[PDB]
DNA sequence: TATATACTAAGAAC
DNA sequence: CGTTTCATTGTTGTTCTTAGTATATA
DNA sequence: CAATGAAACGGAACAGTCAG
């Protein structure tokens, strides 16, 4: 709702390419004391999961957002969304931006829904 | 040894208050100690091998920055090839009056630890 | 007084 | 299949050139 | 002293198997 902060997140895809590695370590310093091993049978709420499950989750508010370029939006039977990233990588790691700055599921279907599951649909000038 | 290779020597200060106002008497300091002798290295090395690496970097201060942002540490001047850029940095803490800037730029000298120091370096 | 002869000291070329 | 990282081949320093100024010599 | 190349990896998707 407006002013509110969002609590629930669906899984979209695994991404673990596109950083140096001293900008990976640099995310891990930072992350690392907010870790929490991930149990199947006691899932936490704010992170739901499809069939494919993290090792460890970290909690919405202590995350950073990471920018995905990846080549289209294809269907899926491991995460929530219905639907994963075609050769995903990390173009940036947007620490300009805050958590709760994430896309929504509407802005997912408006992506995947613009060009036919494809996210190239812009000429070059 | 490779040619192309080069020489890195690192340098790394006790920013304590434990020698940053030492001066049992007044004809030296440790810090002024330390910085003279950093400065002369520093100045020697840019004819001598200008083509080498040096780096200053202190540990235990109070303002802290570093690559991983950890407590106490404080990198001055990063690894890059020798310049009087740097010459004139080291040159504004030599002195009294330096000192003084030095403490109230960056600390009087907090707790630290050594492992962070090496791991860090 | 004119001429070149000497030198070093530059240069850049490779 | 795409992305990232690493390692290696081109890199040059030195010699010679001309300069410029130097002076005394005829 | 670095551009150029590789090699190393990172999933993406498939199916057969084994557990249960």
């Amino acid at each position: 709702p407006p002013g509110e902060k969002p609590s629930v997140f669906h899984t979209l895809s695994r991404v673990g390419s596109g950083c140096t590695m001293k900008e990976l370590y640099d995310l891990g310093l930072k992350l690392a004391k907010y870790w929490k091993p991930f149990h199947r049978k006691a899932p936490p709420s704010s992170i739901l999961c499809g069939t494919e499950k993290p090792e460890v989750y970290i909690e919405p508010c202590n995350s950073v957002i990471v920018q995905i370029k990846a080549a289209e939006i294809v269907p899926s039977d491991m995460y929530k969304t219905g639907c994963t990233l075609r050769f995903p990588r990390i173009e940036k790691i947007r620490d300009d931006k805050e958590w709760h700055e994430c896309m929504t599921l509407d802005d997912l279907e408006q992506l995947r829904g613009k060009a036919s599951g494809k996210l190239a649909s812009k000429h070059l000038y | 040894y490779k040619y192309s290779g080069r020489d890195s020597l690192i340098f790394l200060v006790d920013a304590s208050k434990a020698m940053f106002e030492s001066q049992s008497e007044d004809e030296l300091t440790p810090f002024d100690m330390s910085i003279q002798c950093i400065q002369s290295v520093y100045i020697s090395k840019i004819i001598s091998s200008d083509r080498d690496l040096l780096a200053v970097v202190f540990y235990g201060t109070e303002k802290d920055k570093n690559s991983v942002n950890f407590k106490n540490i404080y990198v001055l001047q990063e690894l890059d090839n020798p310049g009087a850029k740097r010459i004139l940095e080291l040159d504004q803490f030599k002195g009294q009056q330096g000192q003084k800037r030095f403490q109230d730029m960056m600390g009087h000298g907090s707790d630290y630890s050594l492992s962070e120091v090496l791991w860090v370096c």
